[PDB]
This record gives structure tokens, C-alpha cells and sequence, in this order.
């Protein structure tokens, strides 16, 4: 026999690589002076090609899994890079004479708000400008004659606006890998994103990937096919996250109850301050709803597959935030260009042995956060006026169990999170990264001439 | 398609050989992206491309050489590997000695072959 | 028959691509720290190769060539880049104390100038710097003890100097194909810059090509052969834009009559504001003139030409600009680092039927500036002692025509402009990139063997 | 020169095939301009290299193919295109069938041909 | 090694040809820098792979041409110039002609040969 | 005979390209937020190949070596990219009031510190915070009640703080060139770094180099083998430097023995800058030693090597700096983040004809300083608490000659300095690129076919 070499042979092994994102036709003519990163991208394919690898079986690592990764680090530097030209507020943090809401009648939520009035810069650098806006609790904190307050990032980091052009919107993202490398799809139903994929797909694009900022709940991402299904790097490692997606999505119904003024407080030369003017209609606290009945039906079907993994017969309980930041301790997210802070005590109640309104949030509004754990940007997310509500599908959750066994007896589970990089496994989990290498060497019975 | 006798046998997947050189080139950070990746594409095709080169084929898809199979290269007759056998289990077996054939692919054959053809084409 | 493949077959179509630049060996010579952008461009093709396209017509499109597109967005960008590691004069909003020009005997152009005090900063963050320049009225503006007043841009946009080390003067720029793609050049004496070329040629690299900027009329470019040459995208579109190509040049001679001082203000730490000091010499209206008897036979030239397009025997009449933007309003262009504004109605006042000393242009010099209709950078230019004298060749016109018709009876012509991609167009319009396909497969009565 | 028999017959046309494929090649921002370009510019250089490598050729400039001219794809006499024609009028036309033909030409040949000379070099 | 016969004869620096070519590919600032240098490490391979392409060999190592030598190119016998001298030394030399002698190899011959084939493989 | 075209010939001659950094596996484990620059590098091979060319002679010149160019722009470019995200200090510019240390027994180094009380910026722009710090007199101007005081850069350029997560550590960096290209290697033990090399090897990177920023003395470097080697540009031209590089290196023991404070200023939001705080300790001026017996026997050997080049039986005199900047009059170096400059009068002050303690050199330290000539970033250098030493190995020195010639009669030897490009040069001078052309063409009995 004699070694041949042959060009083109279909293999390939797992490698980590650089990829490129898609983003349809449709998400570039929203224009409004580049909504989200699509600027450079390029189209995503029409046709886009999903081919099933007929009789091909491979491993797939949703929990080491670098295109999440690159995801990350991707929107990470999209945000750094997207609030840079905007304005910077680096002046704002100024003594900020602040009272309590007037109020009226009575009292529910009283603190939400403050009237706080400070001297600020004009266009000059020799007037001051005497003006106010208002603010949340959560974006401004007293520091000791009425009471004295500054701006909570100001010990921390600094702040500089989003510019009114751009827009947090997530819109369907494909990340496609380069020439010489490809994209493995698993395509079975109950998959746990860990082990053998008996139905394997090669693809040059993933998906239509939003990329939603949020915790505890995941928001308009995919379903999993006929079942609930669960998902954990260690089932037995109470420090560890499980990520849970639905079958059935739940609506989630948000609303801001209040018409907002948009201020323009000009901080020249020509950078301008949207401050918070007043409000238009009873003051209220924003919420957020889901149908009781829904949300049970929901959990009936999540303690049970909870069951198959801790075992057949036994107590499972879900419970509230155990404490931390205010990132994890609330369902947080955005609306309108808003950025809510669900309490979520309502929605992880309940204990459920193995054999209908409204449910109310009580959200509260911050618009000075620095997500990613970061520190030394701060951002600034101007009020948008008018009434803001939005409707999104719960389509997963992100949990923790206890420590404190219990190990066989009963379970106990808590809304968690706090890693955004577990929001993007739940979308990747069918995805994973592998190079080509066409050259393959065989022997057979020919050998070339003299 | 592509990747399409992937799970085929190696004599089956001999058919697909057209379509994985074919797709295998299709055609402000954030540009850069897509920039250092298809910079490292044409440089990935570029090293296969010059081994194919230095050794006796040099046209693409199939060749064959003048080096005989050592038999501890995990032997198996020719319907336990084309007939029997997918290219990417065929892949878990020889990559050791990937590394070793190719080395007696590039000098002691090109090398070997065309500084024979030297001395017999001086008349 | 059977099909053969053909490698380098001269095919190629139109296409839009990314050029790249030339700019000499001479013009990297001049340094002074990168003037203009030549610092990373490759050298000019000393022996540029035009190749004559025998026999070959080809289509152009003057008004649709990307070329024109690529040049605006790169000097755009290099403007963008060369002001930023550059002074930063932020603070210089200040409230400006400033009265009107003293004067003596007596009065001609009064208020062109002011003398502003303002208190500012020194290299230190304690003690202020109560300090004085001079500055244009187009450069201050007032705001209601004595007028008061500030700078024009401090509720448009953010101000930082041109660096006194680059210099805008412009060099000649040649544009040029990467590999795989071709420059076309039009070669006929007679073209419009749309339609079919008879003499096409291929080139490397255009003409060196001076970004000059200037509106109304057209500075230092190429002239048509033989006859003046008139170009519109749509002659009965009173919309559009109408570019005049000169076959005769006309030099137009302007002077800045004033010595002046360049006093340097300390605004540190290592920030050097170079203010205006005095005048030295009379208090003189800077202008520009003509030849009367050299622009009276442009002029007969022009008209002739225009009947030609509008028919045979209509009145033509020019007329002064109609109004809007100071930018189309005058003849604005730089001399000597500095930036004129001259009124054309000296230019543009005259009525041709069918069967000598100077023309001087009342002139505005303004200091700051932000073309290209970009809000949020603002651009100082530093003053530029001695006497500022400069010459040009008037090489076109951009005008416009009115829309009241008189549409076969008489035509008015008025000076216009303001998109500088119809500067650009006027040198470019004999180019077109297209991308070349060296493939092509065409049958013969040769097969391959067995 | 370069572009010389852009305008002269196809036949003609056949004579500056030296003059295109040589000048195909040519060897902080506004330095990426070019860069982005000249990669770009190798690309393009590959994929046709690709093309031609697949099919029947691999060497430049000329090859013959086993297939046969569909006389339905825009049929002229020899004579009517070598010396009667241009290139790029001739591109004008094929237009439509180039993406046909150049089908034709990497699976039903190279794929066809060396798996046929498999079974023939066993011997 | 890599330019292991660089110092020894031209006929025995026939030998390392295979480790010239094999090591001439190799597979936020800062990491531009390698980019730059490893975009031209392409370019530079293309140039050469172009030139042996267009030329009567596109085989790498070695191949002949029926351009007959110019016995004013410095004509030195066989014995003076394999076994005589290193290439570098011969570089020293024929660098005038380098330029013209490339050009009889593109255009005077494959040119010339292709053509020369098209006529003869009609019938 | 007949041409024959070879590819892959030993063929290359001299080039200049752009080269690539390595840096072990090592250099990145250190971590602590990119020390350095390494974060974008490749790794260094572990196995590099240094291959002799047998039989191959090769020029070299050491002083026209563009390795030694493109390293100086690296570290600058370096400098400068690493500075950028830092703190930035440009308000740290404020009337300092000052006094003199306070001293208490007796006198011996008096003016060495000050200590500053200046108003400074909270984290808000409303008040002020009176604090002080620890400044050298290095560090600080006075400008004329107590003396007032200002920063020395003030008037200069714009200061801003190194980030105290980076640090200022060389680490051994190799240069590497890309495919298509190689470096040559000159391994003969006597060379001058220019001329002909008879052992001469190729490398894919060089040998790890420090890039130890110094003046006077270079340290941690390679040393000649051997013997003492000098290299000079032109030995009669008495405006060249002569870099001169050890056989046997010289222990050099330095201490800050001085105990400091970190006292952190918060100049917010988010800017923390880092005061110095007390001294605990006496009062003392740091010094450096170096072992008597062991620089006189350096001395005996560097002598008569110079006499090879001056001639036989001269006399050789050793003695301080001539003047100039301050970089180039001591020994200027790093030590635990904190910058040396030493008086090296007790280094070079000796005579040596044909035929035991410690020196101790009286250093002293600045905080804010501009290498490179650059004029327009300043930078500050925090206190490191503790007690600071280093030893390092003087491998090499950097001297100018007097030029008032005593031409044939005596030699004048000075330390000097100032341009570190010398220094490179010292590590570089074996080493040059060479671009590869495989391509060649050659005459034999061979023909191709018809
Ligand atoms: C999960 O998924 C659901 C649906 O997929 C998503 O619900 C979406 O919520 C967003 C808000 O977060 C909605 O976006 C806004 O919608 C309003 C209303 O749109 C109406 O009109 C359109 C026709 O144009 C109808 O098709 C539509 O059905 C509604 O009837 C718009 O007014 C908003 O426009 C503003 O925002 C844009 C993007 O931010 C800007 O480009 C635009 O210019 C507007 O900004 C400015 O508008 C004013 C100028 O006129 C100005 O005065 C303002 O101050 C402001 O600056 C915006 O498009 C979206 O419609 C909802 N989806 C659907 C199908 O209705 C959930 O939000 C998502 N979950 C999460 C967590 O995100
Ligand atoms: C259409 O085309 C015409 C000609 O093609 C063009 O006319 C040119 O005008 C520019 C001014 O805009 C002229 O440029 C200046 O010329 C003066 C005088 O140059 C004399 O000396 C040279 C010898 O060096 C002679 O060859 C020449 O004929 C003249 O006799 C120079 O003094 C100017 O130098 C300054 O500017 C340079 C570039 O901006 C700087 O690099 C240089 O350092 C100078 O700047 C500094 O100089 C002083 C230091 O000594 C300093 O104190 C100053 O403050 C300043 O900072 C400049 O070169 C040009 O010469 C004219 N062309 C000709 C042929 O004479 C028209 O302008 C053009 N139309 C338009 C609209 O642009
Ligand atoms: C010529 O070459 C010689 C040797 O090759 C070199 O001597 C070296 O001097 C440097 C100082 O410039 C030394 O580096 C420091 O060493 C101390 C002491 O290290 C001890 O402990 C290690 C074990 O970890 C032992 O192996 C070693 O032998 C010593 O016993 C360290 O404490 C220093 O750490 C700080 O600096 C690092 C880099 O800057 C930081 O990454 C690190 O986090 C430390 O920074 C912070 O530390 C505290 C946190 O705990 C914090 O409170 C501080 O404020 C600070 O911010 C540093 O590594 C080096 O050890 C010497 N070499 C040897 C072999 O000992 C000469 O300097 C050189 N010549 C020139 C001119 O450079
Ligand atoms: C979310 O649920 C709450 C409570 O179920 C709703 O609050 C009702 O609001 C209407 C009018 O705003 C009142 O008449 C009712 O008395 C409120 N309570 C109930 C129980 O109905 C709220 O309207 C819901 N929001 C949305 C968008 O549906
Ligand atoms: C531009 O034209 C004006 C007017 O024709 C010239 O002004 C003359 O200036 C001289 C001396 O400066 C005076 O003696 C004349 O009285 C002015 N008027 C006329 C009509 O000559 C001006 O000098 C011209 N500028 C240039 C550069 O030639
Ligand atoms: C460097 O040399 C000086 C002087 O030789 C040393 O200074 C001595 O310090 C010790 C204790 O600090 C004293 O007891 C001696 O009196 C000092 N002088 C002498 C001559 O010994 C200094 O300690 C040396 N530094 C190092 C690090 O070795
Ligand atoms: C030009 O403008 C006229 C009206 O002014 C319009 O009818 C015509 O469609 C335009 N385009 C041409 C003539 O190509
Ligand atoms: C070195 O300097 C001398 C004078 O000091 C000069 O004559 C000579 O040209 C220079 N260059 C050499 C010797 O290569």
C-alpha cells in the first residue's frame, strides 16, 4: 500500500476562533445614526444554509463554549465604544439640594423620587446655571440645613450620557465563523447543551440572537422544544448556576404609569444635559404583570423536571433573592430606554409537593448604572417621556439552590444570576466552534510513476 | 452540501471532496472582526495549499505518492477503511503519525523525484 | 464544441471599491510635522502609465461615481484627525468684554473687528488671566455697563485650535486602484462627464489632484480643453447644481492689507492659545480682484454656451447668491492659513444677449469654522502675521439656476454650491473605478483526453 | 500594456492573457485603506486561482474542458467570436450561464476525472 | 536547517530547497504589528508562486525552460557554477539580468507555448 | 545551455521590515493587568532555533540597524498607549505652599523634599479639599509670605498618573521576523558591530531583551565574551557616543532608605490620585554602591582596551559629565517604580597611566518626568512605601570623548548619553534583517519539451 493525499476530506476537531456577525437587511435600514453596533457588519444570509450532518454524532460543551465568550466581550466593547463621542456628565456630580416628594395622599411609595436643584455650568465658564431635575433613591445617595445628596456613581466612577441617537434595542444577531471553520448545530430536542448530538447540523450563521440584557428572568430568547428543560454545569454544586427554558412562554406585561418631561439643561459648549422634568399623572410606582394562572401553569411544569434530577418524590421550593448586589437581587432590565428593578418575591413564593389576576412587581426605575461589573464608566440613560410599557416573553430563568441539605429530603430554589455570560449560553448551547483542516493522508493500492 | 458525507464512509466522502475545497474561500473596530479572521482563512488554505504543493500532487483533490504504507501505521485491509470507516474516525487514529507522514511526503519524495528527473533530462 | 476556461481575459465591469492614495515623492519632502495627511500614503508613480484603450467605448457617470463619495469621506475623516491630539479651547467660552473698533477718520468697513477682554485661565487652576485678543464680528456674537459678548459657535459645538505645525494647503492628491481593480479615463475634449467615451484609458493612479476648498468659485483645478464646458445633472431640475469647467484661466488676486500680531496666551499646562495681537498698517477690508476686461471675456465665453443647453437666442443674466448659509452666500476659501468670505455681487451682476481695471471683492475674513455642515466639532485658526497675499487661477463655477421660468424665454444664473462632493466631481469626472475578472470560458472545437 | 487588447477581438484578445494576470498582483488609519484593499486584492486573486485549480486547468492562462458547448447558450461559428467579437461584449451575453457553466466544470469534470483515474491507477 | 546549504555550492544548495519553501509561510495596537507583516508574508508568496506560475513551471522546486542561455550574462562553464559557487555569490551577479531574464519567461514562452498547443489540439 | 528557474534558494539580502515581539510563556503569568505591554504578543518559542550558516560570512552594522528603530518607536508608542487610560492629572496643576523640609540634625541633603499644601477638587466641582503631599525638589518650581511653589511640567506639558496596576518591570522581549523574512546572527567573540561576521547564524527571534531604560551605565544587558569590547561610530569624530560593554559585570547596590506613606487623594468622580504621605525612617538620600576593588579592576580592563584603538602608551582620563540635561549628567534608572537620578562624579574621576569599600553615588529621586524628547505628555510616578533597593549588573557603558585634541598625547573619557538608541544598539548589534527571494533562474543542459 501506498500513502495518498487527498484534498477536501471532511474533517474537523474543536477549536476556538474569531467570528463574525450578521445582522438580517432590516436591521440596518432602522438606521437612526447606528441602533445598537450595526455599522460594519455585514448581511446576514437570506438563504441561510443549515445542512443535517446525516449519521454524524459529536460532543458539544454549552458551559465551555468560547463563542460566549466572544459574545461577551463583544457587547462589553460595543458598549465602551457606543458612549465615547456621546456627551460626558463628569461635571454633574455637583451638591445636589434634594427634598423628599411633596406627596399628597397617602403614602405607598414615598422616596422614589427627589426634587433636587443644583448649580451648574452653562455653555461658559463664568455663569453658573441655577436648575434642577428629578432623580431615583437608586441614583442618588446623602452624604452629611435640609438634607444633602450627590450622585451615587460619583465616589465610584464617571459618568458620561448615552447619546438620543442610539437606541438599546436588541435585534437578531448571527455570529458566523470565517472560512476554514464552521459551526456545529445539535438538533435533538431533550438536550442538556453537554454531551453527544445524535442530529448535527453545519451552518454558516447561528441563529437570530437578541442580545437582552437582564437577570433572574430570561426575555424573548428560544423555547425549548415539547418540554421545559434544565440546565447546570453541577446539580450537586450549590454555587453553581442552572439555567432553566421554557416550552410555553409566558407574557410579561411592564408599564412606567408616569408622562415624563424631557428638560434640556444646556452644559456647553454644545454639550447638552436631558434633565428630568416633572410628572404628568399620579405619581405611581411602575410594575410589571404576569397572568397568575400562566405563571402556575409554568411552575407545575418546572418543579417537575426539577424532579427527575433531585429525585422522584421530594419537596421543591422556590423562594427569594438571599441578598447581594441590586443587579441580582431584582429582575432587572430595560424598557423604553429605561432601565427597571423588579422585586421578584411575588414570583419565587411558592412550595410544591409532587402531587387567577394579576401578579405585581414592585419595580423600581434607576438611570445611572454601570453594568459588567466595570468600573470607571458610568452611564446615564435620559427619561423618555410619555407612557412606557412593554410586553415581552419570559423564555427562561436563571436559578440557585441552597447549600444547607437537605440532600435528599427537599429542594430549595432562588432567582439568581449576576453573570451575563449565562444569559448568552442559553442561546449558544446548540453551538460550537470547530476549524477544517481538508488535507488527509491514506493508504491504498496506487503508487505514482518513475 | 457542505460538510455532506461528513458522516458518510471515506470512500463515500471521496464524492464530497468538491464541496469543502469550494466553500473553503467564499469568494472603526468591529470591522476588524471579520478582517484578522479572513486574513487567517486564505492563510490556513495557503499552508495546505503549499504542502499539497511540495509534495507529488500539487493538483488538488486526489494524489498519490511513492511511499509505502509501514503497516504499524494502524493497518487495516482497503474495505476495513473506504467501505468501513468514516474520515474523521480515520482522523482519531493516524494523527500521530500525521505529523510523521507528511515529513516523508515533502523531502524524501519532491526532493528525491524531481533532482532524479535532473540527471535524466541532461540528454 | 467544448467549454475553456480563459485566465486573465480582459473583463472587467463597473464596481465600487476602497482606493488608496499617492501624493509624490515632493510632498512628504515639504514635512513641517504631516502637513495636509501625507504621512502613512504610498509615493506617486513617478512614470504614471496611461494606457490608451484602442477601440474601446466605455460608459461614465460623473454624478454617480463613488470615487467622488470616498475622497469627501476621507478628508472629512483627516480633518477629524488631525485637530484632535491638537489644542483644546474648550475653556475659551468665556463672556467676552468687547467693544467696537476705535477707529479714526472714518468710516468704510466699521465693526469687522472687536477688542475682547476676558478673564481665563493660566497653566494653574487658582489664579485667572484677565487678557484681551482682537476678533472678527463672524466670529462673535452678542448676548444681552457695555455690549457683551461670546464666541459664535458656544451654543453649536466644542472648539480646539489647529495645530500651528500642520499647515492646509492642499497638495496634489492622485487616487489609485488596488489589484484586481482599474481606474477608466475618458480622454474625449468634448465630454459632460455622462454618457460614452471614445478615448478610454486605464490608468494606476488619477491626476494629482488638489483638495482645494472654496465655494461659488471653482481655485487651481483643470481646465477644459479648447472650450469652456458646462456639466448638470439635470438641466430642467432647478434643483440641481450647475459645475462650469474654464478653457482660459482667470488669475484673481487677494490680499489681507494688514500686519498682524500673534500674541501668545498661556492656557496650560502645555496648552498655548495663540491670540491676535494688533493691527500694523491702516485698517484695511481685506479683498480679492479680478481683471475686468479677463472676466468680461470668461463671461462672453460662458454665455455663448449656455444658450446651447437653454436654446439659441434667450437672455442670460447673473445675479448675486439668493441667500441662506454665509458658506454659499460668498466666495469662501483660505489664503494663507487664514479664511476668506468675499461678496460675488461684483462677480455675479450682468445681463448677455445673444449679439478696465479690477474687480474688488468686499471680503470677511472669520476665524471660526466648521465645514462640511458637521455640529460638534469647532475649528480655530490661529492668526498669521504680515501681509496675507494670494493668487489663484479660477478654473469653474458651481452655480444654480432660478426656478421661476421664463422657460424659454430667458435664463438667470446665480452663484450656489455648498456640497463639496461637487468640487470633487469636477476633477474626477473622467474617472470611474471598475473590477477587473480575468476568468471566462468560451467553447472551441478542443476537448481535454481521458 | 495593461488593458492593451481590451478593445481588440477575442482571438486577438488571446495574446495580452500575459499582461492581465501579471498586474493582478503588483508585488493610526488611513494606512488600513490600503491594507484592507490589498487583502482584498489577494482574495480575489485566490478565488479565481481556486476556480481555475478545481476544474480542468490549474495551470494559467489556457485549458480545455470535456464539456460539451450547449448550442442554447447563445451559439455562435468560430468565427463569429474569436475574430468577429469582443471579450466584454462577449461577457454581455454568457452573463446568465457563467454561473451555470463554471458548475459544470468543478463536479461533473475534476470530480469525474480523477475518481475515474482511481480505478484505472489500482493497476 | 532553515538555510543550511546558504553557504555551501549552488549543486548542493539543490538539496535544501525543500526547507526554503517549507519555512516561508509558517501556518488596540500592538497586534497590528504582526498583522502587517504576515499580510505582506502572503503577498510576497503569491509574487514568487505567480511568477514560477506564469512561467513554464508552476511546479515548485525546479523546472527547465526552452529560453537558451545568453553567453553574455556572465557565462561561467557547469563545473564553475554548481560546484563552484553559492547563490547568494550568484545573486551577486546575474542581479542586472534578473529583471530581464523573468521577462523571456512569461511572455516569450508560455505565451508562445500555449498558443503553440491551442493550434495543435484542434484536431 | 538553458535558463532553469529554482524556487526555495538560499537567497536574501539586507531589508528593512516590520518585526514581531514574543515573550515567553512567563512574561504573561505575571499578570497583574498588562505589565508592560504584553497582552497582544505571541509567545516566544520554547525550543527557538539558532541555526549556524556554515561557510557564511555576512556583513553587519550595528549603528544603521533598523531593529534598533523600530524598538525606540515600540516603547514610545508603548509609553504613550499605556498612559492613556490612566489617571489623569492636568488639574494637579495648583499653587503649592511650600517649605522647606523641616529638617532637626543636622545638614546633609536639606532641600530634597518639600512639603505642599494646595487646594485641590473632591470627587464634586463645588468644594475644594486643602490637603497636602510629599514633593521632591526635582519635582517642584518656585515662582515669585512663604515661598510659593508649582509643578516643574507645568509650563511644559500635561501630567497624568501611571496606573499603580501596571509596572514599570522590564521583561525579556524577543524580535522576531515574519514569514519571507529572517534575522541574521553574528556569533564571533571579538566584535566591533560592524564588518564582516565569519560564524553567522539565522534565528526566528532574538534573545530576550530587557528593555532597561538607563543613562550612563547600562545594566542587566549582555556582556562581550571574554573580553571588555568597545563599538563607536567614529573613534576620531568626538560628537559620537562610545558604547563600551563589560566582560565581568558589576554588582550595583541601590536603596531608597527611606519608609514612605501611600496617602490617596480622591480627585473623583472616580480619580484617585496617590499622594505621598510621611517619611518613617531618618531622613536619609538614597544611594547606590558599587564595590571599589571590583570597579577598579573594571577600570584596569576597560583602559588598556582603549588604548588599542588611541594608541599604545597614552594617557586615559576618566571624568564627570560636561553638562547638559539632567537625563544625561547622572545615572538616571528605575527602581520599585521609583526613578534614580545619580551623581556619578565618584564613578568617573581617574587617571590611568599604561602601567576597599563602597562608592557611594549620591542619587536623587523626581516623580514627574518626560523621557524621549517628547514634549506634551508629562508623567507621574506614585510613592512605593517601604524600603526600596535593587541590584542590578552594570554590563555596559555609554562615554563621549573631549574633542580639544591632545590628539596623539592624552584621551578624556566622560559619561554621556542621552539618545537610547544607544541602548538598544548594545543588545542589537548581532543581529540584522534580511528580506528571503526564492526564487532564482540559472543556465544548464536542460530543455523543456515542445
Ligand atoms: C421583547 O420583544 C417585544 C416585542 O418583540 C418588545 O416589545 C417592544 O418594546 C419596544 C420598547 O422597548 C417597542 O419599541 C418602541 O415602540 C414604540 C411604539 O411603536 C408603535 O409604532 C410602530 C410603528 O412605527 C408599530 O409598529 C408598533 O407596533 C407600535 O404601535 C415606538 O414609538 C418607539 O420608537 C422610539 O424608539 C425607537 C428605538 O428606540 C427610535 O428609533 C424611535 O425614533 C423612537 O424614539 C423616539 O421617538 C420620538 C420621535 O417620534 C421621540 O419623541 C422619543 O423621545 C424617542 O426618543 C419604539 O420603537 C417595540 O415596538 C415593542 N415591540 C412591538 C412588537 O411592539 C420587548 O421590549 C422585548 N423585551 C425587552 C426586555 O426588550
Ligand atoms: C492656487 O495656487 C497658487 C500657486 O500654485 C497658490 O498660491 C500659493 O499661496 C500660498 C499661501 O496660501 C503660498 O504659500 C506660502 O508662501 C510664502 C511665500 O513663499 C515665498 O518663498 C518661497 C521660498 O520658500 C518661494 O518659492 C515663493 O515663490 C515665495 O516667494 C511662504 O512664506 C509660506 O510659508 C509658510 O507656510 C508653509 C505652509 O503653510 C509653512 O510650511 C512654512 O513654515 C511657513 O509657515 C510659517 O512661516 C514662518 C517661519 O519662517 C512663520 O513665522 C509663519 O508664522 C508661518 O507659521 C507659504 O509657503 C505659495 O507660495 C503660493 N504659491 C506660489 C507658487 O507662490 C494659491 O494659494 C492657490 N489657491 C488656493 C485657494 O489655495
Ligand atoms: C536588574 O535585574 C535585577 C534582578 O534580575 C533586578 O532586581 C529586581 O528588582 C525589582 C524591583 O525593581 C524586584 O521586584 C520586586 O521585588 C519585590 C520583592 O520580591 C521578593 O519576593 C519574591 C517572591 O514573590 C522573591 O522571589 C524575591 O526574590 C523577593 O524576595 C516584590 O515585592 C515586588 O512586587 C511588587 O512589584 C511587582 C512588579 O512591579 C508587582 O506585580 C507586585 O504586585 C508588587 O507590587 C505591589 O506589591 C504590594 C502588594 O503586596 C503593594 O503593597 C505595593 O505597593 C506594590 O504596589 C517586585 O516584584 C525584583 O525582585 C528584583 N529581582 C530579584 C531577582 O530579586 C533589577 O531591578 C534590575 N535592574 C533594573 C535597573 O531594573
Ligand atoms: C397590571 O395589573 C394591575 C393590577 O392587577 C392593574 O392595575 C389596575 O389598573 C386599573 C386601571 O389602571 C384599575 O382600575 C384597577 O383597579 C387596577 N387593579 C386591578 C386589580 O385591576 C394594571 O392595570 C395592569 N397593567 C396592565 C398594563 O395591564
Ligand atoms: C486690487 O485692486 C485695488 C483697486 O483696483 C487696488 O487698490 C489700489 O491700491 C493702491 C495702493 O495700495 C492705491 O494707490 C490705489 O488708489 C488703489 N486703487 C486703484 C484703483 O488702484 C489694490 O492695490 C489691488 N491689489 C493688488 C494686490 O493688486
Ligand atoms: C552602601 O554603602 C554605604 C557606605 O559604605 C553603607 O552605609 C553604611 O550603613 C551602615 C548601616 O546602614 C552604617 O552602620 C555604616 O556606618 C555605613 N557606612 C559604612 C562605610 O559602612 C550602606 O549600608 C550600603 N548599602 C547597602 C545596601 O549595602
Ligand atoms: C429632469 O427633470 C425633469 C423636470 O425638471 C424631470 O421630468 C425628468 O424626469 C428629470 N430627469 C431626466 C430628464 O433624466
Ligand atoms: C570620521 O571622522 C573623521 C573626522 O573626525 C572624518 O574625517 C571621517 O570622514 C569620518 N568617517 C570615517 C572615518 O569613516
Amino acid at each position: 500500500l501506498w500513502v495518498t493525499v487527498y484534498y477536501g476530506v471532511p474533517v474537523w476537531k474543536d477549536a476556538e476562533t474569531t467570528l463574525f456577525c450578521a445582522s438580517d437587511a432590516k436591521a440596518y435600514e432602522t438606521e437612526k445614526h447606528n441602533v445598537w453596533a450595526t455599522h460594519a457588519c455585514v448581511p446576514t444570509d437570506p438563504n441561510p444554509q443549515e445542512i443535517h450532518l446525516e449519521n454524524v454524532t459529536e460532543e458539544f460543551n454549552m458551559w465551555k463554549n468560547n463563542m460566549v465568550e466572544q459574545m461577551h466581550t463583544d457587547i462589553i466593547s460595543l458598549w465602551d465604544q457606543s458612549l465615547k463621542p456621546c456627551v460626558k456628565l463628569t461635571p454633574l456630580c455637583v451638591t445636589l439640594q434634594c427634598t423628599n416628594v411633596t406627596n399628597n395622599i397617602t403614602d405607598d411609595m414615598r422616596g422614589e423620587l427627589k426634587n433636587c436643584s443644583f448649580n451648574m455650568t452653562t455653555e461658559l465658564r463664568d455663569k453658573k446655571q441655577k436648575v434642577y431635575s428629578l432623580f431615583y433613591r437608586l441614583d442618588v445617595v446623602q452624604i452629611n440645613s435640609n438634607k444633602e445628596y450627590r450622585l451615587i456613581n460619583c465616589n465610584t466612577s464617571a459618568i458620561t450620557q448615552a447619546c438620543p441617537k442610539v437606541s438599546f434595542e436588541p435585534i437578531p444577531i448571527h455570529y458566523c465563523a470565517p472560512a476554514g471553520f464552521a459551526i456545529l448545530k445539535c438538533k435533538d430536542k431533550k438536550f442538556n447543551g453537554t454531551g453527544p448530538c445524535p442530529s448535527v447540523s453545519t451552518v454558516q450563521c447561528t441563529h437570530g440572537i437578541k442580545p437582552v440584557v437582564s437577570t433572574q428572568l430570561l426575555l424573548n430568547g428560544s423555547l425549548a422544544e415539547e418540554e421545559v428543560m434544565i440546565r447546570s454545569e453541577n446539580i450537586t454544586n450549590n454555587a453553581k448556576n442552572i439555567l432553566v427554558q421554557f416550552n410555553t412562554p409566558v407574557q410579561i406585561n411592564c408599564t412606567r404609569p408616569n408622562n415624563n418631561t424631557r428638560k434640556s439643561i444646556r452644559i456647553g459648549p454644545g454639550q447638552a444635559f436631558y434633565a428630568t422634568g416633572d410628572i404628568i399623572g399620579d405619581i405611581r410606582q411602575a410594575h410589571c404583570n404576569v397572568s397568575k394562572a400562566t405563571w402556575n401553569e409554568t411552575l407545575g411544569k418546572v418543579v417537575k423536571q426539577l424532579r427527575k434530577h433531585f429525585g422522584n418524590n421530594t419537596i421543591i421550593r422556590f423562594a427569594n433573592s438571599s441578598g447581594g448586589d441590586l443587579e441580582v437581587t431584582t429582575h432587572s432590565f430595560n424598557c423604553g430606554g429605561e432601565f427597571f428593578y423588579c422585586n421578584t418575591s411575588g414570583l419565587f413564593n411558592s412550595t410544591w409537593i409532587s402531587n387567577n389576576d394579576s401578579i405585581t412587581l414592585p419595580c423600581r426605575i434607576k438611570q445611572i448604572i454601570n453594568m459588567w461589573q466595570r468600573i470607571g464608566q458610568a452611564m446615564y440613560a435620559p427619561p423618555i417621556q410619555g407612557v412606557i410599557r412593554c410586553v415581552s416573553n419570559i423564555t427562561g430563568l436563571i436559578l440557585t439552590r441552597d447549600g444547607g441539605s437537605t440532600n435528599s429530603t427537599t429542594e430549595t430554589f432562588r432567582p439568581g444570576g449576576g453573570d451575563m455570560r449565562d444569559n448568552w449560553r442559553s442561546e449558544l448551547y446548540k453551538y460550537k466552534v470547530v476549524k477544517i483542516e481538508p488535507l488527509g493522508v491514506a493508504p491504498t493500492r496506487c503508487k505514482r510513476r518513475v | 452540501g457542505f460538510l455532506g458525507a461528513a458522516g458518510s464512509t471515506m470512500g463515500a466522502a471521496s464524492m464530497t471532496l468538491t464541496v469543502q475545497a469550494r466553500n473553503l474561500l467564499s469568494g472603526t473596530v468591529w470591522g476588524i472582526k471579520q478582517l484578522q479572521a479572513r486574513v487567517l482563512a486564505v492563510e490556513r488554505y495557503l499552508r495546505d495549499q503549499q504542502l499539497l504543493g511540495i509534495w507529488g500532487c500539487s493538483g488538488k483533490l486526489i494524489c498519490c505518492t511513492n511511499v509505502p504504507w509501514n503497516s504499524s501505521w494502524s493497518n487495516r485491509n482497503l474495505s476495513e477503511i473506504w467501505d468501513n470507516m468514516t474520515w474523521l474516525q480515520w482522523d482519531k487514529e493516524i494523527s500521530n503519525y500525521t505529523q510523521i507522514i507528511y515529513g516523508l511526503l515533502e523531502e524524501s519524495q519532491n526532493q528525491q523525484e524531481k533532482n532524479e528527473q535532473d540527471l535524466l533530462a541532461l540528454d
